[PDB]
RNA sequence: ACAAAGAGAACGUUUAUAUGUAAUUGUACUAUAUUU
């Protein structure tokens, strides 16, 4: 659609892809790792 | 000759040994400068003199009474030869105080030329001979 | 670690060596929190010993106050003969279960970890879960008890016995004397500091909240360590009594009025059900861990031969005090089985509260000079309290 | 060992903490700006209060409707804001209600508490969680005593925001190339002017000018070389 | 401190106007430090515009035949060391040999 | 001692305060504020008070190759200064770098370098995040208000002390190794009774490659120096060991054509200039270049003319000889040029060398040490006389050019002779046909082409 | 700050705000 | 002009770079330095 003229304008134009062919990636959090039972296996070895 | 070099290098070992990647405090830049210039230092010569004495007889003394205190005693020690040392070691390590003691009283003091080699070497003393009693 | 994170996100975390030096206080039962809870017999057994010895370092340089009670001590040393039939089983018991603990909720660094000194209070943790059905009982119901809430629970409920004689509060150092066993929790924004229970009425030592407040809030005491602990104890009883405990326990919210609605402020009934049990386990160990260092004599020598617990606050007082503790415990249960304190569902009413200065007043007079006639009654409540099986 | 934040290096730590500690996930521009949330401009703090266990089957869900609102509903407040710093903390332990402490610039914090009513969901559980704040509790911020110096302190008030990390994505990285389609005139005229040493004639091969000069001697010179 | 002063007083009015320059050359499609040109009038700013564009075509339209999509011959300006004159030139498209494989015709 | 390299000129701007040698301060403070200027580890000697030491540069987290030749000259200093600034305070490299200096138990004192900028007050904040970084108690530092100084770096005096001692103490222990022997025998003069003045080769020459590549091999194939062979690139200066039957000092340049002047940074303001005031103080000079390319350029026999008059002695080196495809009697059109129509330069020695290879690098050491040794050579006054009324025997003068006689009594004064003319009391010079014809005649009997060039200077008989 | 959201505007397209005369 | 970057460099072009003199040019604390 535009011809990116910069690697700068290229690895943008990179990071709109990931987002027409991920946009559930963004949507909301990808996966919440940080927010669930973060010190969990200071138990059971 | 090879007198003041002995006579220096025995007290400030443990001046390039304060600069354990700090280097900078009160007294464990300037008071170990002082001595440098051996001016006025007299004292703090002397005194750190008897410290030695009574942390290598406190070295010797207790290293054999804590490897004796094992094969001497024997009974349960070859079965808790861990809990001995443990122990013992720290009573050998919790001696290390006598420096931050030491090292701050040292520090505790904008270090004048005699004002300062006076009133912490007297200290320095009073923080060997209590290792005279903890030697009992 | 993570059942009491207000006590360590708050100590100072020291750091000189690469492994980052935690800074406890030998005064508040933070040594106590960091023994029951933990699972790592590195910690959990050398500071144990540092402080045992502590003691016996200072031990060796003051002047004591052993057998101060001495002719009782006799009549002491005949629960020391029959005791050493419940405190079987209460060995077995964890005997099996430090062992056999192949699971997930509790791992010990070694599975296979024989029992130590140090083994008791984090073990005795693990039984109190054990009786009840649910994990965890103690913070769901730190919950429903908030620090002021007690505050003026266990003051007007001093007042019974002694109303007009207080006025107000005990003195500041002993408010912030009283700080210290309590734990710390989360001081943040529009919260408030939650209680656990073991702050309330803990028998596990002079521990109690309202057994902090009797012996020193009455004003007919005196240095003879009997006034207080005769009531000390009686303070000791309704804050871990379940009927009142619930009857007790309002929300979190209900004491700031910060939700104009709760599922149930008032403290359920079937969870206040653990906390007596938490109260009643160990009965007959809680005195072999006072009697075994109660005498500052056999404390000299006893304790690294023998099976039993030590603490910092022994050393307060050897036995003045922590041997008359051998005492209060004798009209505690010389209550209970008389003013049927244990399945009381109501112990408020004035009959049921005025009762109790005479259990003291019909006891003082006779512990005053008559000390050896007092004993009998102090010297049967403890077949009853536990039985064989 | 691929420095995932190697361009946020240089940016301040954030309040690292247990439900706090999603301060530090890289925010997409794209999400961001999904949520504009605007708050009252005297409002000073958004504090959230959660706990990890919850007993009440009802306390359960409101430490997932104020667990959500920490999540997405909140940091678009200090993104856009940047004078409201947002703290979300969860405190290990059993609870029944989460607390939302919101500071003023008076120092007047408020209470918001989280209870979702029982048939409501975590998504529609943070509008009516999200609305209490927003509106009830910061729109009556406009009561205060002195309007004026409660005032200054917003034109002193340092900017909170930079600790977040945005991930510009295919938008700019650069306030101005991230307009890009809007004339500005918020330019001052000092920092406009170049300062490199040969202004006006960079300049005028920037914008590919002459600037009425005449051309150099060389050019006839090659143009009648050009010939043929 | 001293000859570097910059104390509280100000340089008044340093140099280029806040719209003399800044907002007419906005307002026309071009930065504000494009104002700092050396010389304009009446259609020296035509120029600047860009209002119909300075460039053309190597051949007539009807003749040309390398394709060119939106590209013409566009000369460029560089000044000199100072602002004494400046040079001019032809800036061409780069035309690539396009070898491409079309479908309907099953050739290149 | 050695600084460290948190990325500014404050590491460098440190470094000013302290380089000391006759006649010209060895300046290198490259403080250009652009987020690191220095680029390799620079060591010069220092003074305060009464402590002479050597301060050295640890710069370059930039290249991912670069750091790295920080961590060689980082382990030879006994001793380290981090320094902060208080524009950023903590941060994760600047944390790093004390964990590290922890694992290698070299001792630190930390001083905070721009101790302006902050207020009257804001002083407690700044301090305090800097005493809590572990080195201990950040001692207060600015090098544009000459204050943290005489408080500062004369209470880093206890290592000097310390360090006399170790030093003197080896001396009594590295002479108890001074018989047979194989090292510490003459160790025990190269320290103390060797006494020479520091022959100061030179490798100048223009920069496309990483052309300190050849230095680094003369020095122990060591990689003291970033080999630049990504593109046209920067060092700043370097001095390094001595050795080779001596002492030889070397050093390391850049050099450019004032058309080719980038700016700054790169001539005037700073670099090219910085290269030239230190072949102006060069006692031997190698004037390199790329052999690859084939013949010197015009401007790679520039650099000779300038080295030929500044009385200093020039060696002609083409590195980089493995690359090109041996090109004997192809790529000798260096020993063309340096013949062609070349003045005085010719008769210089192009010797041959490639840095990876080593191609002729101790031969290259023969030529640098010999041109010194005619860069110091007296000839007797008689000896010259009775030589240069041999030539003006046979000499095409024809006494219209040069109303001079007999060159009466030449004398040598230093490198370069003088000339004395017969009895004029007249016109005094002689022409530049004349003036050469007679240096190549010197040069020649007396083999002075080591250095071939010599300022002849003229006076009449006085009266 | 009660406008100047208008940039991005489908990506935009989310407000939280009423207008106020006084 | 050449090389360099850029495009899986069959070539066409646009930037960053020092080469030849290609070739034209020009080069006699109030003080007491400086404009070559
Ligand atoms: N890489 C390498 N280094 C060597 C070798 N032999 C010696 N070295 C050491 O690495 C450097 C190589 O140069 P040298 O062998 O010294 O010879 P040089 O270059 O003629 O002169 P100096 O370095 O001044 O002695 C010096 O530091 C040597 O001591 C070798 O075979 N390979």
């Amino acid at each position: 659609e535009e011809i990116p003229k910069t690697p700068h304008a290229y690895k943008k134009l990179l990071e709109k892809q990931s987002y027409t062919e991920e946009r559930w990636k963004y949507t909301i959090e990808y996966l919440f790792r940080k927010y669930e039972a973060d010190p969990p296996e200071l138990q059971d070895k | 000759a090879a007198a003041a070099a002995a006579a220096a290098a025995a007290a400030a070992a443990a001046a390039a040994a304060a600069a354990a990647a700090a280097a900078a405090a009160a007294a464990a830049a300037a008071a170990a400068a002082a001595a440098a210039a051996a001016a006025a230092a007299a004292a703090a010569a002397a005194a750190a003199a008897a410290a030695a004495a009574a942390a290598a007889a406190a070295a010797a003394a207790a290293a054999a009474a804590a490897a004796a205190a094992a094969a001497a005693a024997a009974a349960a020690a070859a079965a808790a030869a861990a809990a001995a040392a443990a122990a013992a070691a720290a009573a050998a390590a919790a001696a290390a105080a006598a420096a931050a003691a030491a090292a701050a009283a040292a520090a505790a003091a904008a270090a004048a030329a005699a004002a300062a080699a006076a009133a912490a070497a007297a200290a320095a003393a009073a923080a060997a001979a209590a290792a005279a009693a903890a030697a009992a | 670690m993570s059942v009491f994170p207000g006590l360590c996100g708050d100590v100072a975390t020291t750091n000189y060596r690469v492994f980052l030096g935690t800074l406890p206080n030998l005064a508040v039962e933070e040594r106590f929190l960091r023994q029951v809870q933990p699972v790592f017999p590195w910690y959990a057994s050398r500071k144990h010993v540092k402080e045992q010895a502590s003691e016996f370092l200072e031990i060796d340089l003051a002047s004591c106050d052993p057998e101060l009670l001495l002719r009782y001590t006799h009549v002491y040393y005949v629960r020391r003969q029959l005791y050493d039939e419940l405190v079987d089983r209460q060995l077995t018991l964890m005997e099996t279960g430090k062992a056999a603990k192949v699971a997930d909720s509790a791992l010990l660094t070694c599975l296979a970890q024989v029992n130590a000194a140090i083994t008791p209070r984090l073990q005795y943790e693990l039984h109190l879960l054990q009786q009840a059905k649910k994990a965890c009982r103690v913070p769901r119901r730190r919950e429903l008890n908030p620090d002021a809430a007690l505050e003026a629970h266990d003051y007007l409920c001093m007042m019974r016995v002694v109303e007009e004689d207080v006025g107000g509060i005990p003195d500041a150092e002993m408010q912030a004397r009283a700080y210290l066993p309590r734990e710390v929790l989360e001081a943040k924004v529009k919260e408030l500091a939650a209680m656990i229970f073991g702050d309330g009425g803990s028998a596990t030592k002079g521990t109690g909240a309202a057994l902090e407040r009797k012996e020193q809030k009455l004003l007919q005491r005196m240095i003879p360590a009997d006034y207080n602990k005769v009531g000390a104890v009686e303070k000791l009883r309704p804050v871990d009594v379940t009927a009142l405990y619930r009857f007790t326990g309002e929300r979190v919210c209900g004491r700031p009025a910060d939700k104009p609605f709760a599922r149930a402020l008032w403290g359920h009934v079937f969870r206040k059900v653990g906390s007596h049990p938490l109260y009643l386990q160990r009965a007959s160990l809680y005195w072999a861990r006072h009697s075994g260092l109660d005498p500052q004599s056999a404390t000299s020598a006893m304790p690294a031969d023998l099976a039993t617990a030590v603490c910092v606050q022994q050393a307060l007082f050897p036995a003045l005090k922590y041997r008359c503790q051998y005492l209060y415990t004798s009209p505690d249960i010389a209550r209970q089985q008389w003013r049927t304190g244990h399945v009381v569902p109501l112990l408020r009413l004035f009959p049921l509260l005025g009762a109790p200065a005479a259990e003291d007043l019909a006891a003082q007079l006779v512990v005053e000079g008559e000390w050896a006639k007092l004993g009998i009654e102090a010297d049967t409540n403890l077949l009853h309290d536990t039985v064989l099986r | 060992t691929w420095d995932e934040l190697e361009p946020f290096k240089g940016l301040p730590k954030p309040k690292v903490q247990f439900g706090n500690e999603a301060a530090e996930v890289i925010w997409p521009y794209a999400l961001l700006l999904e949520n504009v949330i605007k708050v009252h401009p005297y409002t000073k703090s958004i504090y959230v209060y959660y706990s990890q266990r919850q007993s009440t089957p009802l306390g359960e869900l409101a430490a997932r409707v104020a667990k959500r609102v920490s999540q997405a509903y909140l940091i678009p407040i200090t993104f856009h804001n940047s004078h409201v710093y947002v703290e979300a903390e969860m405190l290990l332990e059993y609870s029944e209600t989460p607390w939302v402490v919101v500071h003023c610039l008076d120092g007047t914090h408020k209470l918001i508490p989280v209870k979702p009513q029982a048939g409501q969901t975590v998504k529609e559980g943070a509008e009516e969680v999200l609305n209490g704040i927003v509106s009830a509790c910061n729109e009556i911020g406009s009561a205060v005593k002195n309007p004026k110096e409660v005032m200054r302190l917003l034109s002193e008030r340092p900017l909170q925001n930079q600790y977040v990390r945005v991930n510009y994505q295919w938008y700019g990285d650069t306030p101005e190339e991230r307009m890009s389609h809007l004339v500005k005139w918020d330019y001052e005229p000092e920092e406009v002017v170049p300062q490199l040493r040969n202004r006006t004639q960079h300049v005028l091969d920037w914008m590919n000018y002459d600037g009425n000069l005449p051309t150099h001697n060389s050019v006839r010179v090659n143009i009648h070389r050009e010939a043929a | 401190f001293s000859t570097f002063a910059l104390n509280p007083e100000t340089s008044r009015a340093p140099h280029g106007p806040p719209r003399g320059l800044i907002n007419r050359y906005i307002s026309m499609g071009l930065p504000p430090w494009a104002a700092w040109c050396n010389r304009v009038n009446r259609h020296a700013l035509y120029r600047m515009s860009d209002v119909s564009p300075r460039s053309f075509l190597p051949k007539a339209p009807h003749e040309m035949d390398v394709i060119w999509m939106n590209e013409r011959v566009r000369e460029r300006v560089r000044t000199s060391r100072q602002v004494q004159h400046v040079y001019r030139q032809l800036k061409y498209p780069f035309v690539k040999t396009g070898i491409h494989y079309s479908d309907t015709l099953d050739h290149w | 001692v050695a600084i460290v390299g948190r990325m500014n000129s404050g590491k460098s701007s440190l470094f000013n305060l302290l380089c000391e040698d006759p006649t010209m301060p060895a300046k290198k403070n490259i403080v250009k504020d652009f987020n690191g200027i220095t680029r390799d580890c620079v060591e010069a000697h220092a003074a305060l008070d009464d402590l002479h030491f050597t301060v050295i540069d640890t710069p370059g987290l930039l290249g991912g190759k670069l750091v790295e030749e920080a961590f060689r000259t980082v382990e030879t200093a006994d001793a380290a200064i981090f320094v902060t600034a208080v524009d950023e305070d903590v941060s994760a490299e600047e944390h790093d770098l004390i964990q590290y200096l922890a694992a290698k138990k070299m001792p630190t004192c930390l001083l905070v370098n721009k101790m302006d900028l902050v207020p009257e007050e804001e002083e407690a904040l700044v301090l305090d995040v800097y005493n809590r970084l572990g080195l201990g108690k950040a001692v207060p530092f600015s090098a544009r208000k000459r204050e943290g100084l005489d408080m500062l770096s004369a209470l880093l005096e206890p290592l000097y002390h310390i360090h006399a001692m170790r030093k003197v103490e080896n001396d009594w222990d590295i002479e108890d190794l001074a018989m047979a022997g194989d090292e510490a025998a003459m160790e025990e003069i190269r320290d103390r009774n060797c006494t020479d003045r520091y022959i100061r080769v030179a490798i100048v020459g223009r920069t496309n490659s990483g052309k300190t590549s050849l230095v680094n091999r003369l020095v122990g194939y060591e990689r003291n120096r970033a080999a630049d062979e990504s593109n046209t690139t920067r060092d700043p200066i370097e001095i390094a060991c001595m050795y080779k039957g001596r002492k030889l000092k070397l050093i390391d340049t850049a050099g450019l054509a004032r058309q080719r002047y980038r700016t700054d940074r790169e001539f005037l303001s700073r670099i090219h200039s910085l290269s030239l005031n230190e072949i102006r103080y060069a006692h031997v000079v190698i004037v390199v270049f790329d052999a690859t390319e084939g013949h010197p350029n015009k401007y790679d026999m520039s650099i000779l003319h300038k080295v030929a008059q500044e009385g200093r002695p020039f060696v002609l080196c083409a590195n980089k000889w493995d690359a090109v495809l041996d090109q004997s009697a192809t790529a000798e059109a260096i020993d063309f040029k340096i013949k062609r129509q070349v003045q005085e330069v010719k008769y210089s020695n192009a010797v041959v060398v490639s840095a990876h290879t080593g191609m002729n690098l101790t031969l290259l050491m023969d030529q640098v040490l010999e041109l010194y040794d005619t860069w110091n050579k007296r000839v007797r006054r008689s000896e010259l006389t009775k030589f240069w009324r041999k030539l003006e025997k046979s000499v095409i003068i024809p006494y219209h050019v040069a109303r001079v006689g007999r060159i009466t009594q030449i004398s040598t004064r230093p490198p370069t002779f003088l000339l004395q003319l017969q009895t004029k009391k007249e016109e005094s010079q002689l022409p530049k046909a004349l003036q050469e014809m007679m240096k190549n005649a010197i040069t020649e009997e007396f083999g002075f082409r080591g250095v071939p060039l010599r300022l002849v200077q003229e006076v009449k008989d006085s009266n | 700050r009660p406008p100047t959201d208008r940039d991005f505007p489908a990506t935009i397209e989310e407000y939280e705000l009423a207008k106020h005369h006084q």
